[PDB]
């Protein structure tokens, strides 16, 4: 968005 | 009385046919109130009476079909089966006694519909007499009876529930023999329309297309015959076939493609017929392009077909004055070319059109040069990747056509330039700013030809719109001075006669330059502001309605670019302009022009003014709500009722099956969407300031989650849900629950039914954000049960679609471009999995351990993502879902460790950095929130994490976030479980991995731990005699990489207190600073001044  | 109500019926029927509205709006009302149970033997007798007027029988038969298509459950049930089976057999007689083929078609439309409602009861049709009628009529040597049978089978294809088992092979016999009926051409044409309607009805049935493949050669022959007799009835059938079920055409596709090319190429046929023939090919390039890509021989021949239609221009005497608003061959071919370049792709299409465009541009015909520039404009979108390389040659050549001896060619050149500025952005702007701006300004000035001067201004708007601010700023003084000059001269001309076409575009062009220039436009504000303000007070006439709206847009975009400070100088005199023009626009109540201009201009004032906009809220909210609530006019007409409403153009109709149709007034659909997007803006900008409107906006928006007519509205409705809860928050949780109550059920239904994937992802993200707004206790047990089923279905579909896409590969027509589409489909399915993880994250974060039993229903599906052979995004997101279970649902999380723990331990070493990051994260939250049950696994995890951190390339742009997360996971192991590690020994290595600066969350966590270590009673981390304290100065110097948020975070103050305490130790301070680069030295100063 980016994340994990 | 029986004979008394029959004689008075003929005059009442003719009364609703008189040309004047006096008796017309008095005889229709008397008819409707009549009992529907008696309207059967009364209206069918007016068609049977062949001695009565032929136009009254046309109306009686059209009125009899409508009473059966619209009303049925009140008229046919509870009526005696003596008159039930009498209207069945009398209707069958009318068709046998009919001499006129016009009436035979009207009464066959009543034979069907009656056949349709009887059959559509359970499945098996209650009218086997209607079935026997077709087999005996198609078999009877009478052309009229044969034609009547084909009309009933075209209107209602499949009047059977048990067709397959036996009546299916007899349908093939019937149509095959009818297409062989040479003695009559209308019987052959009727069976082609029937074959198509039947194949369309039997959609998805791939076994039936394979069996009926033998009918396609005769069907194609029937379009080839009907077309040369002025009949585009069978040609429409083929276009419908190519659109809905193109794979049916696969066996004889070359014959289909060759015929469609022949009809289109044949000059003799009318425009409507040739365009429809092109449409067969154009549709196949969208619906089945993979199949069409194999017949290159035919697509090559279609290119000059479209080009020859594009050069079918009329020499409009007085074109330069009037406004051109589109059915012509020149528009049909051009659009078809764009659509086919997009459909098949620039790899195949550009080579086929390249030399043809050069032969038309380099020709003395004008119509050829115009067609060449419009073909260049059309192919741009679909072939732009292939057109780069020749781009500098194309642009330099097209720029010469602006000085062409024909004004219409100078206009198509404007179009070519403006469209390339959009199709090739921002490469076009970076490569040709000097040449294109200079050439367009010259066309906008030295023309003295309104239309060309206006189009050059329009091309300039396209150019500046996609121009990077970076390279527009040097051209500001030049472009601005030139635009001002043209604005002031075209404003005098508005006063002399009333010419404004160019001035409208100059204003919008200025707005575009201002908007892109942002803060750099303020030195040029005084040069335009009083000129534009003067325009909105001048332009009050209905002719200048667009010129006034465009000036308001320009005005509001100029103040928005310069910012609230610079705008405050002329803000009062300009806010009153809007206030006065709102009552001027509202006192002449309408829809479509100034509406969207005004809405957006007020919203721009709210972004500029912020908290000072509040006073204008009742003046802007009222009108905004009215256009945001427009219920569009929907009609459910039947048959060819898209000819009388074709003149509207905006009234679009979607032809549903079984003769019924659906129509929708597209007027204001974009205005509604604009207003809904504006309500989302007010909610976001104002927050707390919008509470008075939150309830009525919530009441408006909830139903728009189910507004399938316009996606932009649904997205706005979805987006507004958490924003409205965010506004309402200021009134407390009791009002918050009152708002959430309207939303909750509707938001959940939307997730389970939403058709579009991108609109679904906004609804799913929105629902998750509302759960965060006031979680725990925010969900019914019915809602939890519903949501469980919906998420489980969405997970089941994720894997089902994985198998389906695999089966789409391993198909005769599989190519790299179909793989590109399958990868797009996959990307969407993954984004839905991220939103499943999102809805899940907020439920876990808010409900915590409590919700693990509910989650057990999704457990086999979540485990199914973390399987070893699944694609990496599945393993990444399944790990993410388990990370939220560890973080928000521990220590109970451990009961379920048999589902995640061992794969998560193993995955820390995965080839995918996205998988590695999700695994490393889970182990860090395992130490922090997990509890004592994870203790042995924290001792085990450590060397796995250190192996990733310590490997080479661990800090590549590809693997930084995964390595940082591993560093932070090692850190959390140290801080939260120090009995599972010899922290005193790993700390030196840990310190060397610092600082973090890509994962901002983990940069905060690592720095907060580093501060605990430095602040500790016996630091260890400082080194004996502060030897590695100067190294901590280098870690804290980043800093440079915005890791520690200067003010926001508590560690920012903590790190600057640890650093400034050193200042009191002269030698130690200077040692630590003397070994920092001057960029790093400034970063320590920057932190110390702000924390
Ligand atoms: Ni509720």
């Amino acid at each position: 968005f980016r994340v994990r | 009385a029986a004979a008394a109500e029959q004689q008075q019926f003929y005059l009442l029927l003719g009364n609703l046919l008189s040309p004047d509205n006096v008796v017309r709006k008095q005889a229709e009302e008397t008819y409707e109130n009549i009992p529907g149970q008696s309207k059967i033997t009364f209206l069918l007798q007016a068609i049977r009476n062949t001695t009565a007027a032929e136009e009254a029988r046309q109306m009686a038969a059209v009125l009899l079909r409508r009473l059966l298509s619209s009303a049925f459950d009140e008229v046919y049930p509870a009526l005696p089966s003596d008159v039930q089976t009498a209207i069945k057999s009398e209707l069958l007689m009318i068709i046998q006694m009919e001499t006129q083929s016009s009436m035979r078609k009207k009464v066959c439309d009543i034979a069907a519909e009656l056949a349709r409602n009887l059959i559509d009861e359970d499945g098996n049709n209650q009218w086997p007499e209607g079935l026997k009628f077709l087999f005996d009529s198609v078999s009877s040597q009478n052309v009229g009876l044969r034609e009547a049978a084909l009309h009933i089978f075209w209107n209602f294809p499949g009047i059977f529930g048990n067709q397959q088992q036996h009546y299916l092979d007899v349908i093939k016999r019937m149509l095959v023999q009818c297409m062989q009926d040479q003695e009559h051409p209308s019987i052959r044409t009727l069976s082609a329309r029937a074959t198509a309607a039947f194949i369309l009805a039997n959609e998805h049935n791939v076994a039936l297309f394979k069996h009926f493949a033998d009918l396609l050669p005769g069907f194609l022959q029937a379009v080839n015959d009907s077309c040369y007799q002025n009949d585009d009835s069978v040609l429409k059938s083929l276009v419908e076939i190519a659109d809905t079920v193109p794979k049916y055409l696969r066996p004889h596709l070359e014959a289909t493609l060759q015929l469609s090319l022949k009809l289109c190429g044949d000059t003799s046929l009318n425009n409507m017929q040739r365009q429809l023939a092109l449409e067969v090919i154009v549709t196949l390039s969208e619906t089945a392009a993979a199949m069409l890509r194999k017949h290159t021989n035919i697509v090559a021949q279609t290119i000059p077909q479209m080009l020859a239609m594009m050069v079918d221009l009329e020499e409009d005497e007085d074109w330069a004055n009037a406004d051109e608003l589109f059915d012509s061959n020149a528009v049909a071919g051009e659009s078809a070319l764009d659509r086919m370049a997009c459909g098949l792709g620039g790899k195949l299409v550009l080579p086929m059109i390249k030399e043809h465009i050069m032969q038309m541009l380099q020709n003395p015909d004008w119509k050829y040069r115009h067609a060449g520039l419009m073909a260049l404009s059309a192919i741009g979108e679909g072939c732009h990747q292939q057109m780069e390389g020749i781009l500098n040659e194309i642009v330099n050549f097209v720029l010469l056509f602006l000085q062409d001896p024909h004004p219409r060619v100078r206009y198509a050149a404007c179009n070519a330039v403006g469209q390339m500025a959009t199709d090739f952005a921002p490469g076009f702007q970076k490569k040709f700013h000097e040449k294109v701006i200079a050439a367009l300004l010259q066309t906008m000035e030295d023309q003295g030809n309104q239309r060309v001067q206006a189009h050059a201004a329009a091309a300039l708007i396209n150019f500046t719109e996609d121009c990077p601010k970076s390279l527009l700023i040097p051209y500001l003084d030049n472009l601005v001075k030139h635009l001002h000059s043209i604005m002031v001269l075209k404003l005098q001309e508005l006063i002399q006669k009333g010419t404004k076409l160019v001035l409208e575009q100059v204003v919008t062009s200025i707005a575009s330059v201002a908007d892109t220039a942002e803060e750099k436009f303020v030195p040029y504000y005084d040069l335009f502001m009083p000129s534009l303000k003067h325009i909105v007070e001048n332009a009050v006439q209905k002719e200048l309605r667009l010129l006034r709206g465009k000036t308001i847009e320009c005005i509001s975009l100029i103040g928005l670019a310069v910012g609230k400070e610079k705008f405050m100088q002329d803000a009062s005199d300009v806010m009153q302009l809007l206030l006065k023009t709102q009552t001027d626009f509202n006192d002449m109540e309408d829809d479509d022009p100034q509406i969207s201009y005004m809405i957006s201009a007020w919203a721009r004032m709210c972004k500029i003014l912020g908290k000072e906009f509040q006073q204008y809220l009742p003046v802007v909210m009222g009108p905004l709500m009215k256009t945001a609530s427009i219920k569009p006019e929907v009609a459910l007409l039947d048959t060819q009722d898209m000819e009388n409403m074709s003149d509207d153009d905006g009234w679009e109709f979607v032809n549903l099956g079984d003769q019924q149709s659906f129509g929708i007034k597209t007027a204001g659909l974009e205005e509604k969407s604009t207003a809904c997007q504006m309500l989302v803006c007010y909610a976001k900008e104002l927050k707390e300031g919008f509470v008075e409107y939150t309830e009525q906006v919530v009441k408006l928006m909830v139903p728009l989650l189910k507004f399938y007519f316009h996606d932009g509205v649904r997205v706005a409705a979805a987006e507004s849900m958490p924003l409205l809860l965010e506004c309402a928050r200021v009134r407390g949780p009791e009002y918050l629950t009152q708002m959430w109550h309207f939303m909750c059920d509707a938001l959940i239904k939307a997730i389970g039914t939403e058709p579009d994937s991108d609109v679904l992802s906004e609804i799913m993200h929105s629902f998750a954000k509302c759960i965060e707004v006031m979680g725990d206790g925010c969900l019914n047990n019915e809602h939890f049960e519903e949501l469980g089923g919906i998420l489980k279905a969405k997970l089941e579909e994720h894997f089902k679609n994985q198998e389906l896409r695999q089966v789409k590969r391993q198909d005769e027509d599989y190519d790299e471009q179909v793989e590109e589409s399958l990868q797009d489909e996959d990307d969407n399915d993954v984004y839905i999995l991220t939103k499943v993880s999102d809805i899940l994250h907020s439920i876990f974060s808010s409900y915590k351990e409590k919700v693990l039993p509910w989650f057990e229903q999704l457990l086999p599906l979540i485990v199914n993502l973390i399987c070893p052979h699944r694609p990496w995004p599945d393993r990444q997101w399944g790990l993410c879902i388990f990370d939220d279970v560890i973080e928000h649902c521990s220590p109970a999380s451990f009961k379920y460790a048999e589902y995640f723990l061992r794969p998560m331990l193993q995955y820390v070493c995965d080839n995918s950095p996205e998988v590695r990051q999700a695994a490393a994260y889970g182990l860090g939250v395992m130490a922090q929130y997990g509890g004592d049950n994870y203790r042995p696994f924290c001792t085990e995890a450590l060397p796995l994490l250190v192996r990733v951190i310590q490997s080479a390339d661990s800090k590549t742009k590809e693997n930084v976030n995964a390595t940082e997360n591993c560093i932070s996971a090692v850190g959390k192991i140290m801080k939260f479980k120090p009995d599972c590690v010899n922290v005193e020994e790993v700390l030196p290595h840990w310190l060397s991995w610092l600082p973090l600066h890509e994962d901002k969350e983990e940069a905060v966590q690592t720095f907060n731990y580093l501060c605990d270590l430095i602040e500790s009673n016996h630091p260890i981390v400082l080194g004996p005699n502060n030897t590695n304290l100067p190294k901590i100065f280098s870690i804290i110097a980043e800093g440079e990489m915005h890791e520690a948020i200067k003010h926001e975070d508590p560690c920012a103050k903590r790190l600057a207190n640890v650093v400034r305490q050193v200042q009191t130790s002269g030698g130690l301070w200077t040692e630590c600073i003397a070994q920092l680069s001057p960029e790093q030295q400034a970063a320590i100063q920057e932190l110390l001044n702000s924390a």
